[PDB]
């Protein structure tokens, strides 16, 4: 019924009945000498976020989200060129007296618009590393701010069409988790992990959280990330 | 296995409460729940357990130990804890993130009522800490907090070498 | 389902650029760009990556004996005219066509030319992380530039017709909801998902 | 899923998934003529006790606990010498909105200390027959009283080490029952059942009972006892 998964020196627990979404039907694989690194294939658990009846949604940019994360974060600095796939585990802690529904979606090349049309968004507004950015329910206003109104997913599209990207729904009535496997996707086989975010993870409520009186007023959402088949440019003589 | 008096603070030592690690359902996220020096023959937490008592009759000993953590909240309670182990000489994590980057297990009480660790090394130190990854989510407003019980025993072939008077008389 | 294929959806001619120049700074230019026409841009932006060859046809007219025009293509990284008599007009690595009025319109084919394995429609990154003004610029999408001049008082008008061929695309995206604001970015005015109705029920 | 067990003229219901602890790995067996008696092998259900948020624990001494119990109680008086093993079924009635945890342990030769060091405890303070004695949360004071402070299990040991004896834990989160099979344990093959208590059953909370608001304020605990392989000295000529 319950499965224990160990990678490196870290262990997490998932359910055996949980479904797995493999984006684009493709599993991550290995690919001017290139050096693989398996020392980083462990689970990195991000600080959880709290889901309130009024939460508009959250997002993370991945190569950046793990930039401070130990050895993975170090390989990004010692090597200049590289690639990796990821497994993303998203779980909610809720009782049978809670209701609500989330869309958990991974979006490739999620270029985002600016609150001011004449400008481009700043680096921090686009990503705060391991700290989640928050979608707005209203229109965003600022000079370098990301236009975060959730209705357009910050991209100028309708939010209900994000289902075109690898995703899973979490309906607290039936499931409290999602697993997404994201293959490396780019126009080039390897890139500079500090100048480009391969994908963005977005968690957007479509059915507001609510609960019976006396129940806990919020639901924790945890995101755990496990890199796969990471590869970097070699650092030695030929 | 015997029950470990983890909450052996002044005023708790004289009660059964010494064994009851409190869990505050609405505590600050990322705060420490509990933790201790992992030394069976010296730490006040472990030296009076069945394992701890036997080892106090020997000058030298070594082996691995097993630690079991059991959650005793309501059936409908859910949430996560981070159980982390700090190898000998590594000190102890000061934050949840630091603990997360070392060796650990995420314990989701909604799936597993208990979690078991086996320390590769215990000798005549290292640390165990537990962090509040999430709060504890319940369907109803309860009268009190939740407790965790901790148990300890020898894990593998454990060895002792020279008999001595116990220090407890 | 033949009209639904990617090739039938995208492999269609469009007028992408209109310009005039005189025979008395008197030259025309166009940077090849797939974000100039809203209908072309919206169809291409339903994909994240693409490869295609480009067919370019030039409709050239003029008004006040035989006029000859030169159309030059400068590949990414090639020399660029700043003046009607710049040396770059004679570079052997900048292909050009010499055409006279009265014949069929000029037509040339430019192959896929990125050094990446696909052109990208979107880029969640910076050309340089030290300059925040470079967000969204993927230098791998440089398709080259066209320059146009009379060979030797009249006014010429040029219409450039663009047609993608042998088109392959990857990673489909939602169609844009918002109207386009600028060609150099994805900025938008927040917009509602659809047109409204008066009540949730039927009739 | 649910099992009906009938002994003699009495029936109880247990779960099929329930675990059974066989003390010391030994099942009760039969052993100067000696006469077996199977007429007493029935279930004797003791009056239940109520578990409150503040309850310190309960205990029973066995040969004595059943001394008033019909025929078993009579054989103890008609015969002077005998032996028996026991199956003890301990069950709790609680909802999913209750929490707490009990140690159910059987302790051989559980000689108990007196509240006054100079004295020995009286017979009633040690056992009240079928009525449970109660552990204290404070130090006991009296001249013939049993020192019942639960922290020392009334024996001068730490209570957390009682797990050395045959036992089972009841965590209301996962189970509401325990079954312990206790073989006859003594220094002699048969003894006088009125001058010696082979073992004591102790039920000690390690995690206090608590519950959601509106839930029943207490949890009933029922103890059911079934003697096995009882044997007594013969009462006839050779």
């Amino acid at each position: 019924r319950v499965r224990s998964i160990t990678l490196g020196n870290s262990t997490i627990t998932t359910q055996e009945c949980a479904n797995v979404v493999v984006g684009y039907g493709t599993w991550p694989t290995y690919l001017q000498p290139t050096q693989p690194d398996v020392a980083t294939c462990r689970f990195y658990t991000l600080e959880s976020v709290m889901w309130q009846q009024s939460s508009p949604g959250w997002w993370w940019k991945f190569p950046d989200a793990l930039s401070n994360m130990g050895l993975f974060g170090q390989n990004m600095q010692y090597h200049y060129l590289g690639r990796a796939g990821y497994t993303l585990h998203v779980q909610c802690n809720a009782s049978k007296f809670h209701q609500g529904c989330l869309l958990v979606v991974c979006v490739p090349e999620a270029e985002m618009g600016c609150a001011t049309i004449a400008n481009k968004p700043d680096q921090k507004s686009l990503s705060n590393g391991e700290t989640a950015n928050v979608f707005d329910s209203q229109n965003t206003s600022g000079q370098t701010a990301v236009q975060a109104n959730v209705i357009n997913a910050g991209m100028g599209i309708g939010v209900g069409n994000l289902t075109i990207f690898p995703h899973q729904w979490i309906n607290l009535r039936t499931n409290n988790s999602a697993t997404i496997v994201m293959p490396y996707v780019n126009s080039v086989p390897m890139d500079n992990m500090f100048r480009h975010n391969n994908f963005t993870l977005m968690i957007i409520p479509f059915a507001p959280l609510s609960y019976s009186t006396g129940a806990t007023t919020y639901v924790p959402i945890t995101v755990t990330v496990a890199p796969m088949c990471a590869e970097y440019n070699g650092l030695r003589l030929a | 296995d015997s029950v470990v008096p983890v909450n052996n603070t002044e005023g708790k030592v004289m009660s059964i409460e010494a064994y009851q690690i409190p869990v505050q359902s609405n505590s600050t996220n990322g705060s420490q729940v509990f933790g201790f020096p992992l030394i069976p023959g010296a730490s006040s937490v472990l030296n009076r357990t069945l394992l701890g008592e036997i080892l106090n009759y020997y000058t030298h000993w070594s082996g691995s130990i097993k630690l079991t953590f059991m959650f005793c909240g309501s059936a409908m309670a859910t949430g996560k804890f981070l159980l982390a182990y700090s190898p000998p000489g590594a000190g102890a994590p000061t934050t949840r993130k630091e603990a997360m980057l070392g060796t650990h297990v995420i314990w989701d009480v909604g799936l597993q009522s208990s979690c078991v660790l086996c320390i590769p090394w215990i000798s005549q130190g290292g640390y165990i800490t537990c962090w509040y990854q999430t709060n504890i989510v319940v369907p109803a407003d309860t009268q009190s907090d939740c407790k965790i019980l901790c148990f300890v025993s020898a894990c593998n072939d454990f060895s002792v070498r020279m008999l001595k008077d116990t220090p407890f008389i | 389902r033949s009209e639904s294929t990617v090739e039938n959806f995208l492999c269609r001619s469009a007028c992408v650029y209109y310009t005039t120049y005189k025979n008395h700074d008197n030259f025309a230019q166009w940077v090849i760009n797939t974000r100039q026409v809203a209908q072309l841009r919206r169809k291409l932006e339903m994909f994240t990556y693409a490869r295609f060859d480009l067919e370019l046809t030039f409709v050239i007219t003029s008004s006040q004996p035989v006029l000859t025009h030169q159309i030059m293509y400068v590949p990414p990284g090639g020399p660029v005219p700043t003046k009607i008599n710049s040396y770059s007009w004679q570079t052997s690595t900048n292909p050009s066509v010499f055409w006279t009025e009265g014949s069929a319109p000029p037509r040339i084919s430019i192959p896929f030319i990125s050094i990446g394995n696909a052109y990208s429609m979107f880029y969640d990154g910076w050309a340089r992380f030290d300059k925040q003004g470079t967000y969204g610029i993927n230098t791998l999408n440089n398709m080259g530039t066209l320059y146009m001049r009379h060979v030797n008082p009249i006014v010429s008008t040029v219409r450039i017709y663009f047609k993608p061929k042998h088109v392959k695309t990857w990673v489909p995206r939602p169609p844009r909801l918002c109207q386009y604001q600028k060609a150099g970015n994805v900025n938008f005015e927040p917009s509602g998902v659809t047109e409204g109705r008066t009540e949730i029920t039927a009739m």
